[PDB]
């Protein structure tokens, strides 16, 4: 029980681990890169403007279809609309207006969000008693909820700044599996193709790769010297970008448990706060605390273009599963999608 | 597994912190050129089917005019 | 700004409720009090919709730059406009111009842009003759009307032939409309 000695054991342990990963960290990206032509200047065009929220948008996901998609805002309201006709198939009242996330079933079926409430709610969209009340309110999380992603219709992880990630049975509202290891609050999360993994990004400037299945911490990342506020999973399930306070976005393959790639530049000086690849992954869109948002090719740690021409309005940002487009939020109430 | 953090004391939690240290030694580490190379090849075998990347035709957007 | 996030996502929400309870009332963000509170405090409705248009109207004046310009700048030499771009505030949008008199588009382009730069005060409109650019021959007829948007000494947006983008007989508000699809005009 002598501390000492246990957190002394820990510092050796982190001392062996660090060294076997320098022993593997023989080049960079860049390097293996050096000969790939850089994409052509990425220039988005706005499509579509949802209009209805009432106030910034705090959070955003894309449905499976690529069509139907969620935004949570200030104005306390969760509403889905239809990307392709600027219409809203539904609108939710919720209980607070301090949302951080919302999140959208794969099947559609569900949706739902969490905030300062320290709850993750959720809705019941297709139905002949339609819901806008609540099916469920996932109660248990000591800190307000940062992030959740939907797994199937009965369970749904969430990241909480009580230190914790969770896997919950929704038919019960029970915490079914409670995944503890960070030191400080989980900011973000982000699920593996394949569902049986998910990493998630914490205020302790680590990323930890959880089991679902086993419950347990896989592996634990390490590279940025500040607070992980967002974080997205690469689509072959191998890798998964970061995005912190330090101003840099970083990849990390799984296999090689390390950064393959940093991204940054002396002008940036905002922390990032949304992450997500495109559909190849080629590109690395990152929206920072300056509510701009830039995209990165992946491949060359260069920058591709700029969305949304740095006019200082994005709160949020996601991709559609087919590539065909990207969603942005603002503090103005509106969201516009991209291609 | 279902553990509730509140309850925790600073011992078990340097005792599962290490446990789980003790675990990520024995890590299997892939050298990082070699997950690059993973990486370029799987970006690059799709990149040019990439609608954000290559454009997306007026004809085939499913965001008309 | 600079340092941690606090105004997008979970930080974003944490920072704007503290100004809420501010206005009208490490590895952890919030403190104990401060989660009490939450779980205390009944939020007056009212006082919601207020903050919720008074934080819209924050940002919309923070953005707000004051009308500085209001004319079409004329660039002599490639010099002017490395000048230009680099000499500036880095809040200023730059929106350049490369043409050539007699070139389909380039002179409804800068008759637009006249009344465009009226219009937006707080962008710096100017235009360049491709032969002055001195850029050896990249500039040419096959590009022009060529549009060069910069903030900041970045490059927002480069347009080759952004005529072929428009109406056959365009307008100011045409350019405008175009330009606004790409975030790349601040607003009126
Ligand atoms: C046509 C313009 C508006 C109705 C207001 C501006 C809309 C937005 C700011 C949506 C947020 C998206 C951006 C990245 C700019």
């Amino acid at each position: 029980s002598e501390l000492d000695q246990l957190r002394q054991e820990a510092e050796q342990l982190k001392n062996q681990i660090r060294d076997a990963r320098k022993a593997c960290a023989d080049a960079t990206l860049s390097q293996i890169t050096n000969n790939i032509d850089p994409v052509g200047r990425i220039q988005m065009r706005t499509r579509r403007t949802l209009r209805g929220h009432l106030a910034k948008i705090y959070a955003m996901h894309w449905g499976t279809d690529s069509r139907l998609l969620l935004s949570a805002s200030q104005d306390g309201k969760l509403i889905i609309w239809d990307s392709y006709t600027t219409n809203k198939v539904h609108a939710i009242p919720l209980r607070s207006s301090w949302v951080m996330t919302c999140a959208y079933a794969p099947s559609g079926n569900y949706v739902a969000c969490g905030g300062l409430d320290n709850i993750c709610s959720i809705y019941n969209l297709k139905t002949r008693e339609g819901n806008v009340r609540v099916s469920r309110e996932l109660a248990g999380h000591t800190g307000y909820l940062s992030c959740c992603r939907f797994l199937d219709d009965n369970q749904i992880v969430t990241s909480s700044g009580d230190t914790t990630c969770a896997l919950w049975d929704i038919e019960t509202g029970q915490q079914t599996t409670t995944f503890t290891g960070h030191t400080g609050d989980v900011m973000s999360l982000s699920l593996a193709p394949d569902t049986r993994l998910f990493v998630s990004g914490a205020c302790d400037a680590s990323a930890k790769l959880w089991d679902v299945r086993e419950g347990m911490c896989r592996q634990t990342f390490t590279g940025h010297e500040s607070d992980i506020n967002a974080i997205c999973f690469f689509p072959n399930g191998n890798a998964f970008a970061t995005g912190s306070d330090d101003a840099t976005c970083r990849l990390f393959d799984l296999r090689a448990d390390q950064e393959l790639m940093t991204y940054s530049h002396d002008n940036i000086i905002c922390g990032i706060t949304s992450v997500s690849f495109s559909k190849s992954g080629r590109l690395l869109l990152a929206g920072y605390d300056d509510f701009n948002c830039n995209v990165w090719d992946a491949l060359k740690a260069d920058r591709a273009g700029v969305l949304a021409g740095h006019d200082n309005r994005v709160s949020c940002l996601g991709v559609t599963d087919d590539g065909m487009a990207v969603a942005t939020g603002s503090w103005d109430s509106f969201l516009k999608i991209w291609n | 597994p279902v553990i509730n953090i509140e309850d925790l004391t600073e011992k078990d939690k340097l005792k599962m912190e290490v446990d789980q240290l003790k675990k990520e030694v024995t890590l299997e580490r892939m050298l990082v050129s070699k997950c690059c190379e993973e990486f370029r090849d799987y970006v690059e075998e799709r990149s040019g089917e990439d609608p954000l990347v290559k454009g997306i035709p007026e004809d085939k957007n499913p965001f008309k005019e | 700004f600079e340092g941690q996030a606090s105004h997008t996502g979970p930080k974003g929400v944490i920072n704007d409720w503290r100004k809420f309870k501010l206005e009208s009332e490490f590895s952890r963000k919030m403190s104990v009090q401060e989660y009490e509170l939450i779980h205390k405090d009944k939020e007056d409705e009212n006082c919601l919709r207020k903050y919720r248009r008074q934080c819209m109207q924050d940002m919309h004046q923070k953005l707000s730059f004051g009308p500085r310009y209001g004319f079409v700048y004329e660039l002599e030499s490639g010099e002017q406009f490395l000048e230009t771009i680099e000499k500036e505030q880095k809040i200023t949008t730059i929106v350049v111009h490369i043409y050539e008199d007699g070139i389909k588009g380039c002179d409804a382009l800068n008759s637009s842009l006249i009344c465009l730069a009226a219009e937006y005060p707080m962008v710096k409109f100017c235009k360049i003759k491709a032969s002055n650019t001195g850029a050896g021959d990249r500039f040419s007829s096959d590009v022009l009307p060529t549009l060069l948007v910069y903030k900041g000494g970045e490059l927002l947006s480069n347009f080759i032939s952004v005529t072929e983008q428009l109406a056959e007989e365009f307008f100011t508000g045409d350019v405008e409309s175009f330009l606004n699809e790409y975030g790349l005009l601040p607003e009126k």
